[PDB]
RNA sequence: CUCUAACUAUAAAAAUCUCUCUUCUC
């Protein structure tokens, strides 16, 4: 039976997509069903910002983030813990998982 | 060389490991107290103790 | 007492082919004895031991038997050992057999004369083996040289004459070689008289033959006639050969007949 | 400006076995190539914080023998059509050139992004494990 | 590790002793002239470096060169191309932005528009300009998102194809250099559409370029010093 | 009754299984 109504593409209306690659194993997968993860981090984690800080030329230095988006396959994402299964009324909810942090 | 330093912990930061026998804790030199890493111990700990450590670079990393 | 470690020093270098007899194993691994060198303990550890995934030790390491390995890192202030076996390159084992199946000789040699002088090992390591070795890179050149060619114990002290005298009795009675060097001629005669034309060959033949390496032209076959020499030098027997050769071409040119040449003077 | 004599950096982390190969600024010469295979054992921790740790040290070494004072990191993942996310010993690497005297410099990441692929590795379905 | 099939198919020196240093003179339109030290084989009779040295190209920071931070995500590459000696001198060969920058006004919920254009200088110098500009949330847009229809996004390449013509067609990489510095092309380029849309973050990314007339002496050295 | 900031990072191997099923009416 239809687990998804969405059919879990979010598609609904174009027919096809072109498919995109995993990050991890490489599976050809649409890009809407693919699940995208905009990974935007610190080129130098706070365990060396100290470090970095006292020994860098250009006082006041901003340094510089890191930003790619992760185009997961959904195996991967499933095992990778990218994305978990959830109870079949808490499907229901399209939400992000309520703003990690204030 | 003998670069043996000395490291008071600050705070542990659980129990980790797959045996479960192993902990996580954040030491702060004897000098420099403002510098700090986190650490893995093979042991019992508390707050309070002074690990020695051959090495000053390596920072813990969770054991899987 | 064997002891006294083949090479110029007691310690390791840092990239080393080496051979190991295992003693014991423990469980984050085996502090084992080194046997291309004299007797320094080290590590080899599980995790560097086995090509495979480690299911068993026993059956992979069979304590009491050799191995081959190699050397990671050296302790050179009292004496310990980091190892490696899974390192070792299909190339590797070769010549690891080899070095040390010329080591165990040179080895066997001199401890049979410390045993049959009473005197230990490494003073007569130090009077002989040493000094060989810096000279042409191993003794057992040197020892091959000695049975063809005796200027190698000039120059050299021995810790008393007699211990020359019977190492050199040693080395007559021990490293016995020659090489069965063996060609094959093709006889393509047809001429009028043709039997009188090998006797007349090997007449010449057995001339020219050395009284240290025998000449005999042994017949197999008609046209294939087979050259067997035992090579005490290992390079004049290709020349006796090539110079019989040159006598049978000289026989055969002006009889009426031809040969030819299947298997040159090869050993 | 004190007469910091510059060079960078440029790290390179892949998966496996990540380099510090530090140049002077044009990048037409290079000096203290000493990658992370090139000092641990296993061959399977090439990529190990602790292969970029060692790695960056004798860099560092090198560098200051050789009179470069400050350098300037960019980091580079494997990129083209791979992971192309950086790896594990690239920031080991860094914070040690960071630690050894070095001083530092606008970092960058250079890592080599397509327009598009022209085709990944593995199939349709890809690598299955 | 330590491991090698030695599959082949002492000698040794140390090579710094055979070499030393040059510097890098940045042109006149930069304020901080002195950008660095390059390290350079010595001079042989049968190869003389000074041929060696030419065709160098150095990327440097654009805020090490005009000491503020404002032009701290941009980046210029230089090329050497008249040596001095123990100094050397360097033409502008191109700019381009930061990767961090870029990926950082990239962002989603807003159309990116990009504009080309191969153009010829004052002089022979042939250039490639790219410009890349956003479009920009309204000051009272409750709607969310700030897209642009196709119509406006033609426009908009149209105009900015055209302003990058004239500004390049009417100066020199020297003059075109001094006006990149101050980015005022960028704002020219925002009021000249600020009829057909908002467009926040108008920047010119990535000056290439794609030719060299010939090897003239007296603007090279006239632009040093 | 006014609000968009923090973060990483595990994929070794594991095949197969002979019974027999039994009533609800105050
Ligand atoms: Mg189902
Ligand atoms: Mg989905
Ligand atoms: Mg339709
Ligand atoms: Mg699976
Ligand atoms: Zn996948």
């Amino acid at each position: 039976p239809k687990k998804r109504a969405s059919n879990g593409r979010n598609k609904k209306g174009r027919g096809h997509v072109k498919p995109v690659r995993c990050v991890n194993c490489s599976r050809s997968v649409p890009k809407d069903k693919a699940i995208k993860r905009m990974a935007i981090r610190n080129i130098v984690e706070a365990a060396a910002i100290r470090d970095l800080s006292e020994a860098s030329v250009y006082a006041e230095y901003a340094l510089p983030k890191t930003y790619n988006k992760l185009h997961y396959c959904i195996s991967c994402a499933i095992h990778a813990r990218i994305v978990r299964v959830r109870s079949r009324t808490d499907r229901r909810i399209r939400a992000p998982p309520q703003r990690p942090r204030f | 060389k003998t670069p043996v330093t000395l490291a008071k912990v600050i705070k542990v930061l659980g129990r980790t490991g797959s045996r479960g026998g192993v902990t996580q804790v954040r030491v702060e030199f004897l000098e420099d107290t403002t510098r700090t890493i986190v650490r893995n111990v093979k042991g019992p700990v508390r707050e309070g103790d002074i690990l020695v450590l051959m090495e000053s670079e390596r920072e813990a990393r969770r054991l899987r | 007492t064997s002891h006294c470690r083949f090479y110029e020093n007691k310690y390791p270098e840092i990239d080393d082919i080496v051979m190991v007899n295992v003693q014991q194993i423990a469980e984050m691994g085996a502090y084992v004895k080194l046997l291309e060198y004299d007797n320094i303990e080290g590590m080899i550890l599980l995790s560097e031991l086995s090509r495979r995934r480690i299911r068993s030790i026993q059956k992979l390491i069979r304590v009491g038997k050799n191995d081959v390995a190699v050397v990671l890192r050296v302790d050179k202030e009292k004496g310990y050992i980091d190892l490696s076996k899974r390192r070792v390159s299909s190339e590797d084992i070769i010549k690891c057999e080899e070095k040390y199946q010329k080591s165990k000789t040179v080895h066997s040699i001199l401890r049979y004369c410390a045993e049959k002088f009473q005197i230990p090992l490494e003073e007569l390591y130090k009077t002989i083996a040493w000094p060989l070795s810096r000279k042409f890179g191993h003794a057992y050149e040197a020892f091959k040289l000695s049975i063809i060619d005796e200027t190698v114990w000039e120059g050299i002290e021995p810790p008393s004459k007699d211990v020359l005298d019977e190492l050199k009795n040693y080395i007559s009675k021990r490293l016995t070689p020659a090489v069965k060097i063996r060609a094959d001629v093709e006889v393509s005669c047809f001429s009028y008289e043709g039997i009188d034309a090998i006797k007349d060959a090997l007449k010449s033949a057995e001339d020219m033959s050395t009284e240290q390496m025998q000449v005999k032209v042994k017949l197999v076959a008609a046209p294939l006639y087979v050259l067997t020499t035992q090579a005490l030098d290992k390079q004049k027997g290709i020349e006796q050969l090539e110079s019989a050769i040159e006598k049978i071409t000289e026989v055969i040119t002006k009889y009426g007949g031809v040969c030819n040449i299947t298997m040159p003077p090869k050993a | 400006d004190n007469s910091q004599v510059f060079g960078v950096a440029r790290i390179f982390a892949s998966f496996n076995d990540t380099f510090v190969h530090v140049t002077d600024l044009s990048g037409r010469e290079t000096i203290a190539r000493v990658t992370g295979g090139m000092k641990v054992k296993a061959d399977r921790d090439e990529s190990s914080p602790y292969a970029a740790m060692l790695a960056a040290q004798d860099v560092a070494a090198k560098c200051k023998e050789v009179g470069i004072t400050a350098v300037h990191i960019k980091i580079r993942a494997t990129g083209g059509t791979r992971s192309k996310t950086p790896g594990p010993g690239g920031q080991a690497a860094l914070r040690a050139l960071a630690r050894s005297g070095l001083r530092i410099g606008r970092i960058e990441d250079v890592t080599p992004v397509p327009s598009d692929s022209t085709r990944k590795k593995g199939g349709r379905r890809g690598r299955r494990l | 590790a330590v491991g090698k099939n030695k599959r082949l198919s002492k000698r040794v020196v140390d090579p710094f002793t055979r070499k030393e240093w040059y510097d890098i003179k940045a042109p006149s339109t930069f304020e901080n002239r002195n950008v660095g030290k390059t390290l350079v084989n010595k001079s042989v009779g049968l190869k003389n470096a000074s041929d060696s040295l030419k065709g160098r190209v150095v990327e440097v920071c654009l805020a090490d060169l005009q000491g503020s931070e404002d032009h701290s995500f941009r980046k210029v590459k230089l090329r050497v191309d008249e040596v001095q000696g123990k100094n050397l001198l360097t033409n502008f060969h191109g700019m381009d932005f930061t990767t961090d920058k870029l990926r950082s006004m990239v962002r989603k919920w807003q159309t990116l528009i990009e504009a080309n254009v191969t153009v010829k200088t004052s002089d022979d110098y042939v250039l490639r300009i790219f410009a890349i500009a956003f479009t920009r949330k309204q000051a009272n847009q409750v709607k969310r998102t700030s897209y642009a229809q196709s119509s406006h996004i033609r426009q908009i390449r149209k105009v900015i194809s055209e302003i990058l013509t004239r500004e390049v067609q009417n100066s020199t990489l020297a003059q075109l250099t001094s006006k990149l510095i101050p980015e005022v092309i960028n704002k020219e380029i925002e009021n000249a559409t600020k009829d057909i849309f908002p467009l926040q973050n108008v920047h010119i990314r990535k000056v290439k370029l794609l030719k060299q007339p010939k090897f003239d002496l007296g603007s090279l050295l006239s632009l040093h010093g």
